[PDB]
RNA sequence: GUUCUGGUAAGCAGGACUGGCGAAGAGGAAUGAACCUGGCACUGUGCUAAGGAACCCAAUGUCUGGACAGAGACCGAAAGAGGUAGGUGAAUAAAAUU
């Protein structure tokens, strides 16, 4: 079974994280950009080493496409969060699901 | 603006909402407290309501402070009711333990030979039925089964009470072919001498002289008359309004 | 954080120097411009020359060496500004430095008094010996005579959530 | 339970090398020796400095009672000699990692056949 | 803020004493005794045959309690080499008042006081015994804790007392007369 | 991170601040399990405590009392409150989070065995200065009805008996192996498989 | 907002000066015609204001003093004692005290 295959490959090379918010205010919301969290980054110093980066969700039960690509563009505050853009908007029900960093940098047009 | 005179309310809160009972039968729902220094005893009993009659008692019962110096005796007239109870029958028995969330039954154990009285229960409609109800339980009499089941009671309960039934087919008057089944606490003694009396039981009958004499106190749970739709000056007491 | 500086400035009119004389005046503040406008206010009090007829020649820091952060007791005179009326007093503190002894007291009376920083006016600050201390409260720090455990905790780690069997504090 | 008095031996909040006490200011308040390493090229530096006492952790005692300040330099490299800033498996190349896990993994093989 | 704050009581010749956490035990001739400090702030240990509480850099207000707590060890010290006593004594100007000891000295019965007919009864706290005293109008207790013997003599004084009278023309009671250490 | 658990033991925490700390974790998937509801602690006097409790079970719907505020006597269920609170639990995002926590009195056997964490920056010996009062929701909950304290204190001295039994297991096996790999038999056949694989 | 006249006052009646709402959206004061930031065609990338930074909710921590009242962060007078932190001026002193 592919699927299974395909995680335990991911798994082996990539650091994980959690997509957690879109780029919002009190009131408004950016759903352009999404917000992620690395498991064991915790300063902005730390985390802008992974500036350029590539990023993947992969969803194993979808049936249009399997996975969707993009880009770590920002850091975000002072405890090493992130910000990244995404080749389609991220739904509401797609928030607290976990999330592939890839170690290489690609630019902003190949997302 | 506040009401020109003071009344008290009109019926007790205690008792709403005042809805229909769910069935005709009570369950005992709360026990005296067990007392391990005493002897194994049953606590309650099914009865029947027959009707009222009255009796004459005599009495001496005056102030203690009363100056008088003879031994007054007197006649009172006084009403009472007269219940029918045959003995009950014992069939099984529950094992509870205590949780966060109450007491929980662990297991139920039955007697190998269960009463057509009984049986009749389990079904709905008497006259249709094929009755294989409990002819496959026997078997678990021969594997050792009931052996195991008093070893997991023993070792985990807190709580042990007994099912039995009564013998409806001793009173005509009441056209039932089912009996009627109730749970009842065992208290004195430990776990272990619980079981054992129990144990010692099953099948046999058990007169209401085992459980109450004459001159005790008792309590009474039962399901009143029933009477209906009824309007708030029979359902609350409320006055009637001026008549034009 | 607070630093001192020494201002020097002349009176002027319609031509120049019109007095031959120069002021000068210390100041503890933040900055040179927080110090210059110390100078334009005690002009204006003690004699009547304002701003527009004065001009400030020279404005210049003063630091001490200290290479070795040696502790030293000082007294400072003071007052300030409440509700009431202006309040005059003395205490004496323990420090590195002039300025590391005058950032002390203004944090002192804002804690004690509710006052802001602004309100505050020192009158002198003075460098002591064991034999001139007045008032109790530094006088067992400057004898040598102190001992003490802690009695803060301290974290082991900057992770938030901990296996129950480690070590949590210091 | 160690005192804060001169001589005393410290760690700072979220450090691994020690440090000692010069002189006592006031009641929460310090004066430091502190040491410290770059990383980037095993480049150390000693310095003195002013600290409050929520951000130190007491450990052990010393003498001191009469030291120049290139003496205490002396003292502080020789008591923090062995230690060393990170597990030296995160340091080496990545070959010599992969020896050193063989080690650990083997071992347990051979310990879960004989017990 | 005071700098420090010691405080010191010392240890007798026949007396033994731990310090498990912050509670305090000690043992003595006459028996042993008990009491927890979890509830202050201090420290307390035992050095060169002395108990020793202290504190450093506390405010007015811990420093009283420091001292609370050493008065209360030498209570504990004292009543352990020997124990306390309290007398009592009842007055009455009409009615005699009568007493009685129950339960080999655990339970005491008052009759007769200011001429009512039901009875009182009292329990005695901890440790405490009742006995009788000079002449048929006195009592004694003795224990071992000062706290439960005093505690125990209060509530007699503090229920024996007429209610709802002019008690400076009635002035009948039971009263605490004497109190000390046993000799 | 959705696919996480994670299990936490309550004694020794100021209540209102551990609460912020799981309520953040909920939004972001994981399941969290409390374990020792009845050990939490509240700062000042217990005499304050009882009074805003008294003010709130005054609180009820004037003409419908089946409507109103429904007030809870058990710990477990109490701090479950807390937490709830600290989330947007009018809308479905909330009511999602909400199903992903469980809390207990006492700990259940279930887990016992597992591996438990703990939130130092929420310890009351951290937090708070020393020098003014505290008190448990254990003792607190007594005044007002709960009736199973004493269930509670059974299952208490269970898991003590299985601290004693794990620790004294454990701590032969680390012997007997110390032991063991010291000698020659052991250090043979590190050679005799490493053989096989140089 | 700053000021004035009548009235015990009033979200009361009536004038003067400089900006508003009327005819004004957007972000902030939880909510509010008029208050704070700041004037709008339509898109994209960066930065700041006012106001925020345990959690709801994008971003939070540190240092030094005070404070124990179901207090405060939101909140009333003349009159006062108690507890505690500091200033100044009087004494006395065989630790200090008033």
């Amino acid at each position: 079974m592919e699927v299974i295959k395909k995680i335990e490959l991911k798994e082996r090379v990539c650091a994980k994280g959690t997509l957690y918010s879109h780029k919002r205010s009190k009131k408004n919301i950016y759903p352009r950009y999404s917000l992620i969290t690395i498991e064991n980054v915790k300063t902005r110093e730390a985390a802008m080493k992974y500036v350029g980066n590539a990023v993947e969700l992969f969803k194993p039960e979808s049936t249009k496409e399997e996975s969707i690509h993009g880009i770590i563009k920002a850091v975000h505050g002072r405890s090493g969060a992130v910000r990244a853009k995404f080749s389609r908007n991220i739904s509401p029900v797609e928030m607290g699901s976990k999330v592939y960093i890839k170690l290489y940098k690609m630019n902003e047009d190949e997302i | 603006s506040c009401r020109n005179y003071s009344a008290p309310r009109h019926g007790s809160l205690a008792y709403c909402p005042k809805k229909r009972a769910k069935t005709t039968k009570p369950a005992i729902k709360s026990f005296p407290k067990d007392d391990a220094s005493k002897p194994v005893h049953l606590t309650g009993y099914l009865a029947y309501k027959v009707g009222m009659t009255h009796v004459v008692r005599l009495s001496t019962r005056r102030s203690k402070t009363e100056r008088v110096l003879k031994e007054t005796q007197k006649e009172v007239l006084d009403a009472v009711t007269i219940l029918e109870v045959p003995a009950m029958r014992i069939f099984g028995m529950v094992g509870y333990k205590s949780t966060v969330n109450g007491l929980k039954a662990i297991k139920t154990v039955y007697a190998e030979h269960l009463d057509e009285q009984v049986l009749a229960r389990l079904r709905k409609r008497n006259s249709r039925s094929s009755k294989l109800m409990f002819k496959l339980y026997p078997q678990k009499y021969e594997n050792g089964d009931i052996k195991r089941d008093y070893e997991l009671l023993k070792r985990e309960s807190d709580v042990v009470r007994v099912l039995a039934h009564t013998q409806v087919s001793k009173i005509p008057s009441l056209n039932l072919k089912k009996a009627h089944i109730l749970e009842i606490q065992l208290n004195g003694g430990t776990i272990e001498e619980k079981i054992e009396w129990a144990i010692e039981r099953l099948e046999k009958e058990i007169p209401v002289s085992e459980v109450f004499s004459q001159q005790d106190l008792i309590d009474v749970i039962g399901v009143t008359k029933g009477k209906g739709k009824e309007g708030t000056t029979k359902r609350f007491g409320t006055t009637i309004l001026q008549h034009k | 954080a607070i630093n001192e500086y020494k201002v020097y400035g002349i009176k002027i009119d319609d031509n120049g120097v019109v007095g031959d004389e120069v002021y000068a005046h210390i100041v503890f503040a933040t900055n040179e411009l927080l110090a210059k406008s110390s100078f334009n206010k005690i002009l204006k009090k003690q004699k009547k020359i304002k701003p527009k007829n004065t001009k400030v020649i020279k404005v210049e820091e003063i630091k001490e060496d200290n290479k070795d952060l040696d502790v030293k007791n000082y007294g400072i005179d003071y007052y300030y500004k409440s509700k009431r009326c202006d309040h005059k007093g003395y205490k004496e503190f323990r420090g590195v430095s002039r300025c590391h002894a005058v950032d002390k007291l203004l944090c002192d009376i804002g804690g004690r008094h509710s006052v802001k920083r602004n309100l505050i006016f020192i009158m002198k600050v003075k460098e002591l010996t064991v034999d001139e201390i007045k008032k109790d409260k530094i006088k067992i720090f400057a004898m040598e005579d102190v001992e003490y455990p802690a009695y803060r905790n301290v974290l082991r780690s900057n992770k938030l959530f901990v296996s129950e069997n480690e070590k949590l504090f210091n | 339970m160690y005192f804060i008095k001169p001589g005393c031996l410290i760690k700072k909040k979220f450090s691994i090398y020690t440090s000692i006490v010069i002189s006592v200011i006031d009641n929460n308040s310090v004066v430091i020796q502190s040491y410290d390493k770059s990383d980037n090229g095993d480049v150390i530096s000693i310095d003195r400095e002013v600290i409050n006492v929520s951000k130190i952790v007491p450990i052990g005692n010393i003498d001191i009672k009469n030291k120049s300040k290139k003496e205490i330099d002396g003292i502080l490299v020789e008591e923090n000699r062995n230690l060393k800033n990170k597990d030296d498996v995160l340091l080496m190349n990545d070959f010599e990692r992969f020896k050193e896990q063989l080690k650990k993994e083997v071992e347990d093989m051979v310990i879960e056949e004989m017990a | 803020v005071y700098v420090y704050v010691e405080e010191k009581v010392q240890i007798p010749e026949g007396c033994k004493v731990e310090v498990v956490n912050k509670k305090v035990t000690v043992t003595g001739p006459k028996g042993t005794v008990s009491k927890d400090f979890s509830h202050i702030f201090v420290f307390i240990d035992i050095h060169e045959e002395n108990v020793r509480c202290r504190l450093w850099n506390c405010r007015k207000q811990e420093r009283s309690k420091l001292i609370t707590c050493s008065k209360l060890i030498k209570n504990m010290i004292d009543g352990s080499m020997s124990g306390y006593f309290y007398e009592l004594k009842a007055a009455y100007k009409h009615f005699p008042i009568t007493f009685e000891i129950k339960e080999n000295g655990k339970l005491l019965i008052v009759k007769n006081f200011l001429g009512q007919k039901w009875a009182r009864e009292f329990k005695m706290i901890g440790d405490t015994i009742i006995k009788q005293g000079v002449t048929k109008d006195h009592l004694i207790l003795e224990g071992i804790s000062k706290e439960d013997v005093s505690q125990t003599a209060g509530l007699i004084q503090n229920n024996c007392l007429p209610k709802n009278l002019d008690r400076r023309i009635f002035q009948d009671g039971v009263y605490i007369a004497t109190k000390g250490l046993i000799e | 991170m959705i696919g996480k658990r994670i299990v936490i033991d309550a004694i020794g925490h100021v209540a209102g601040k551990l609460a912020g700390h799981i309520a953040k974790e909920l939004m972001c998937g994981i399941e969290v399990v409390i374990v020792h509801a009845e050990n939490v602690m509240f700062t000042g006097p217990i005499k304050r405590g009882v009074g805003k409790f008294n003010s709130h079970l005054n609180k009820s719907c004037s003409y419908n009392p089946l409507r109103g505020p429904f007030h809870l006597r058990s710990p477990s269920m109490h701090l479950m409150k807390v937490i709830k609170r600290k989330l947007p639990h009018r809308k479905s995002k909330g009511q999602i989070a909400l199903k992903r926590l469980q809390v207990f009195d006492g700990c259940p056997t279930e887990y016992l065995s597992v591996e438990k964490m703990v939130c130092p920056r929420d310890k009351l010996e951290y937090t708070t200065s020393p020098i003014r009062k505290s008190y448990k929701l254990g003792d607190l909950m007594i005044k007002f009805g709960w009736k199973y304290e004493s269930v509670v204190e059974k299952m208490n001295q269970n898991e003590e008996q299985f601290k004693i039994e794990e620790t004294e297991k454990q701590k032969v096996k680390e012997q007997k192996i110390e032991e063991l790999k010291k000698s020659n038999k052991f250090q043979q056949r590190v050679e005799e498989i490493m053989v096989q694989m140089a």
